[PDB]
């Protein structure tokens, strides 16, 4: 239904400020507040945000509030100084998909029809894409209840803009990777995401604690992927896997070795061009 | 047979045509000048076999499909646990 | 003119239909490609032998 | 049943495992990749299948404990090709 | 002419002995001769019945073959040597170039990006 999901840098620094401004309760809170954006194209974008006034009291955690005149007048002043912006739906704060998000989303589908959620990060310790998104579905369906409805995640990444990769590159000024050669895929990539394998395999490993211990419902559906993983475990090494490995090993080297020998004929034309300088100003100078 | 078979005997087909073999051969001449169905058959061994090519480099490429099929099914277990174990133990 | 480039074209059309028969398979006899172009085994070896020349 | 390193069957398998004679497996197994419960390919001459897909099924208890082995030392792979990238490139990346 | 695989013309040698006796030289001469023969004899041969490979060190039938056939292999059978030419374990190995090389690449980047 959706592609996928498009969020500014303005929008992920807007619900910090926000989370330090409320961050003197100490106690608890999570910050919830209104997402807006314009999704076009089957594309989901997403642009302002604010946060609504939200409180959550522990027993009996189905008491939830959101002050929709705040909601209604502030809109309308954002639809009035943005008639291009609109609601794209809502967000909260995510650690950890707090139980209230199972109504939050039908409480306010009567603006946004794909009324979207966003799990976003305050403590940021990851090796991944610390943005989370899930979507609406609904099912009269297999084997849990008669009214089914899970949340699903559409696929997330920090969209830039013109105007705001001026602002963030000037507001890094910290240790940076540039400079893209032989190294920068060797560490976003190869030192990275070698160890972003850990944590999926260890993910994994987590919902293992159940052998004879853990929670008590067992697989019915978990077990469909696993049972696949083990199977789509890619070929062996006997057939011409190994033989065709050595094919292009035998072909992509070539070019290199190409390469290289150009490298020792260009830097020694740049030795000549020393030794006219050296030896052609110690008479002239002196 | 040309989708589902590997490499079958030129008896074992003329047997469900319930005709010649040179009647299959016919029939097999014609498929493949109109290249419409590959075929390498065999008039020693009867030995035909389909959907046969060299394969230099397909064999890594298609390698490497299963790799991306791999991996982009590994992220979606990974991301579908995490939520299953909010719904028995979130407060 | 054409009792001239009959038989030229004769050559031409007979590499022709010899490379039609000769592409569905693999290795094959030499006495069905005889058998199925209705001509001798002999001088077909020969043409035969210029072809991979 | 079988483990992923074969998992290719013969004809002969089935006519025992089966009871059926030899001309009517193939049929049989026609109609068992039409429907599309397995996915894997049939050679005639050598008298083999070599099937490649299979329809995921249940499992209790135990089976889990065979994809818990079999996951563990798939960790620590992962830890000891990367320990030479860590060690090796260090230099190039700070 | 132990050097090239010349072994009868070595034993002519041990019919041309001019100057003193060289007795105990040439008996050890035999004995690394002994093993390199049974070293020899462990080749890609075919069957060898109990006449031919009986004769080439140099003895007509005693049970000193016994002690060869059972010190290495190819079996004492119905005048026989079976021959175990499997060399089939040790091919088809893309891991032990994948730790090499997975050094060696990272070995030339090394020396190509960063200034020494």
């Amino acid at each position: 239904a959706v592609q996928k999901v498009v969020v500014h840098p303005l929008v992920l620094l807007s619900v910090v400020d926000h989370f330090n401004r409320i961050g003197k309760v100490g106690n608890q809170k999570r910050v919830v507040g209104v997402l807006l954006g314009s999704w076009q194209k089957k594309v989901l974008d997403v642009s302002n945000s604010f946060a609504v006034p939200f409180d959550e009291d522990d027993k009996d955690d189905s008491v939830w509030f959101l002050d929709h005149d705040y909601l209604e007048n502030m809109y309308g002043m954002f639809k009035k100084v943005n008639a291009r912006e609109r609601i794209v739906g809502w967000y909260h704060t995510g650690p950890k998909l707090h139980k209230n998000d199972i109504a939050i989303n039908e409480l306010m589908k009567r603006y946004c029809p794909n009324s979207v959620l966003v799990i976003i990060d305050v403590k940021p310790k990851d090796l991944g894409l610390p943005t989370e998104a899930y979507i609406s579905v609904e099912e009269v369906h297999d084997d849990g209840t008669p009214t089914s409805k899970t949340f699903e995640h559409v696929t997330s990444e920090i969209g830039a803009e013109e105007a705001e990769e001026v602002g963030v590159e000037h507001l890094l000024r910290d240790i940076k990777d540039t400079t893209v050669g032989t190294l920068s895929q060797r560490i976003t990539n190869q030192v990275h995401g070698l160890k972003g394998l850990n944590s999926k395999l260890l993910d994994i490993r987590s919902y293992l604690e159940k052998v004879a211990t853990g929670k008590l419902p067992i697989n019915h559906q978990i077990i469909y992927q696993l049972q696949d993983v083990f199977n789509l475990l890619p070929d062996v090494s006997l057939q011409e896997f190994v033989k065709a490995f050595y094919l292009k090993t035998n072909d992509q080297m070539v070019v290199v070795y190409l390469a290289s020998l150009i490298r020792s004929v260009v830097a020694l034309h740049n030795l000549i061009n020393n030794k006219i300088a050296n030896r052609d100003a110690e008479k002239k100078e002196g | 047979m040309a989708k589902y078979y590997t490499r079958i005997t030129m008896k074992r087909m003329a047997q469900l045509l319930d005709l010649s073999v040179d009647e299959s051969e016919a029939f097999l001449s014609n498929l493949v000048v109109n290249k419409t169905i590959f075929a390498k058959v065999d008039r020693l061994a009867g030995i035909i076999n389909f959907q046969r090519p060299k394969d230099p480099n397909n064999l890594l490429n298609d390698w490497s499909q299963k790799l991306n099929s791999l991996m982009s099914l590994v992220n979606k277990t990974t991301h579908l646990i995490a939520k299953e174990e909010m719904i028995h133990n979130l407060q | 003119i054409i009792s001239t480039h009959l038989a030229k074209l004769y050559d031409n059309l007979l590499e022709q239909n010899l490379i039609r028969v000769i592409e569905p398979f693999s290795r094959v006899q030499i006495e069905h490609i005889s058998s199925l172009i209705k001509l001798s085994k002999a001088d077909v070896e020969r043409k035969l032998s210029q072809m991979i020349l | 049943t079988r483990p992923a390193n074969h998992r290719q069957l013969t004809f002969e398998e089935i006519a025992k495992s089966a009871k059926i004679t030899v001309n009517e497996v193939e049929l049989l197994v026609m109609k068992a990749l039409s429907v599309g419960l397995v996915k894997g390919s049939i050679d005639e001459v050598d008298k083999r299948v070599h099937m490649t897909w299979v329809q995921p099924r249940v499992l209790d208890l135990q089976q889990i404990k065979g994809m818990k082995d079999r996951l563990e030392f798939w960790c620590t792979d992962v830890k000891s090709m990367e320990m030479l990238v860590e060690h090796q490139a260090h230099d190039i990346l700070t | 002419y132990l050097m090239e695989g010349s072994y009868n013309k070595v034993f002519l040698a041990k019919g041309n002995i001019p100057a003193e006796s060289y007795t105990f030289f040439i008996d050890i001469l035999l004995d690394t001769i002994r093993d390199e023969i049974a070293g020899c004899i462990e080749k890609a041969y075919e069957k060898i019945l109990f006449t031919e490979a009986t004769r080439i060190l140099f003895f007509n039938t005693p049970k000193k073959m016994t002690d060869y056939a059972k010190k290495r292999g190819w079996v004492l059978g119905p005048n026989n040597y079976y021959s175990f030419a499997s060399q089939q374990q040790k091919p088809e190995d893309t891991t032990i170039p994948s730790t090499e090389l997975a050094k060696q690449v990272i070995e030339y980047a090394r020396q190509l990006e960063m200034i020494v």
